């Protein structure tokens, strides 16, 4: 994944994806899914999937 | 029945109302409305809160 955040707008966020081989690309309406870790908002850090 | 205008609010994405004092204290998610028509020209319309 590398780095993950928000975006000023109402809907969509921003992610990038790191090491892919050349020949690959995506269309809207793809799926991901990944287990990533966060920080709540009282400083302790937290596990999810989405 | 009264019904008061409601506003998005970009930070926390939900519809909530305007009228903060008498109002209804409910917040609706986003997909409540969704436009696919041309919008009411600016100038037409009237401008509260």
């Amino acid at each position: 994944i590398a780095a993950m955040y928000n975006n000023d707008d109402g809907a969509t966020f921003q992610m990038e994806i790191g090491g892919i081989h050349t020949n690959a690309a995506l269309a809207a309406g793809d799926k991901l899914q990944c287990i990533w870790r966060y920080l709540d908002v009282n400083g302790n850090a937290q596990a999810a999937e989405n | 029945y009264r019904l008061a205008p409601y506003g998005f609010n970009n930070k926390t994405r939900r519809w909530e109302c305007l009228d903060t004092k008498y109002g209804t204290k409910r917040t609706y998610q986003a997909d409540i409305f969704v436009a696919t028509d041309e919008d009411i020209p600016e100038s037409e319309m009237t401008e509260v809160y």
